[PDB]
């Protein structure tokens, strides 16, 4: 329709923003990570666990891979 | 931070109400807040800084 | 989307290695998230919103600091977030300290 | 204690302590250091927190 | 003996020390007023057998 138009266009508009937001504070996060995230928040998720779980993926990638 | 100070003090020697000690307390930070590099023009200038204050401590490694 | 499949595609963007790969890493990921599910804190996205501010205070960046009160207010304007304040709870846990010159493309 | 500034006024001995700005994962110590010296009463007038902030700048540089 | 003597001893101090873990932890919420804290454990001792028990959200 239309209103099925505008929601991608504010995703596309709110991963930009939040694209700032995740360079200027330097966290490992790019373009494809941050919308696996946002997707994660729709659904409900605690974010004290996933930023630990992402914490613990990257130091798992720096002594496995 | 000495003649701001001299420039402060004056002023504030002078002052015959509570708006003089206001008026020349604002002059007295905004000297300083230019002259020391704060701005956003002499933003190259701090990051120079920087750079020379990293190494420094590159070299005590 | 449904969310079985979509951590495993946070396995695969953190690693490298696909999901073929291995299996004990993903185990550990629904080891925490699964029975850690829900938020065990309830939102006020304007408390992370003021240590941001703190942060760029403590990297005399607060040019930025003014900045990112135009970057906040979109996210209340678009409302297709279903909490703006897990993202920024998100974002400030996996931060760093990128002081020492600035660079912004603001939009 | 230690050093000869316990002679002082009891006022401004009591105006300074230790403000933090926050706490980050990774900052040396130094930058997450400033003084508060904050001032009420009549003579919060003449010295408002906006002039601490400018001048948490200054002490900061 | 040991059933009279030395086992209410040791259940003594195990209970004794854990009312002081429960004590200064009540007190780690209270703080000039925080030398009571100071003083209970001058030496310094029964204030850095854990920071807090671990945990995990």
């Amino acid at each position: 329709a239309a209103a099925a138009a505008a929601n991608l266009n504010a995703v596309r508009e709110t991963m930009d923003v939040l694209l700032e937001i995740s360079r200027i504070l330097n966290t490992g996060l790019d373009m494809e990570t941050l919308s696996i995230c946002v997707r994660l928040c729709e659904q409900g998720i605690n974010p004290e666990a996933l930023s630990s779980v992402i914490k613990e993926l990257r130091k798992a990638t720096e002594a496995l891979k | 931070l000495e003649c701001s100070w001299d420039e402060l003090w004056n002023k504030v020697q002078q002052a015959q109400d509570l708006d003089h000690i206001i008026a020349a307390h604002e002059v007295f930070l905004d000297t300083i807040i230019s002259r020391c590099l704060l701005d956003s023009d002499s933003r190259a200038l701090l990051n120079q800084l920087r750079a020379v204050f990293d190494q420094i401590i590159e070299l005590q490694n | 989307k449904s969310p079985n499949v979509l951590l495993q595609n946070l396995c695969c963007r953190i690693l490298g290695r696909s999901e073929a790969d291995v299996a004990q890493q993903f185990q550990y990921a629904v080891r925490v998230i699964g029975s850690n599910f829900a938020p065990t804190v309830e939102r006020d996205e304007f408390l992370v919103a003021e240590k941001i501010k703190k942060e760029l205070i403590r990297q005399r960046r607060e040019a930025d600091a003014a900045l990112f009160s135009e970057l906040h207010r979109k996210l209340h304007s678009q409302g297709v977030l279903k909490n703006k304040w897990s993202i920024l709870y998100l974002l400030l846990s996996l931060s760093e300290d990128p002081r020492r010159q600035p660079s912004k493309v603001s939009s | 204690r230690a050093t000869n500034a316990q002679f002082d006024s009891p006022e401004i001995l009591r105006r300074l302590d230790v403000r933090l700005l926050e706490v980050s994962p990774g900052d040396t110590g130094w930058d997450v250091f400033s003084l508060d010296y904050h001032v009420d009463g009549p003579i919060a007038t003449v010295f408002t927190r906006e002039c601490m902030s400018h001048y948490l700048r200054v002490f900061n540089f | 003996l040991v059933s009279g003597f030395e086992a209410t001893i040791n259940k003594f101090d195990k209970n004794f020390s854990a009312h002081l873990l429960d004590l200064l932890a009540r007190l780690s919420i209270y703080s000039g007023m925080a030398s009571v804290i100071s003083r209970l454990d001058f030496n310094g001792f029964y204030t850095e057998r854990l920071e807090r028990l671990s945990a995990e959200r």
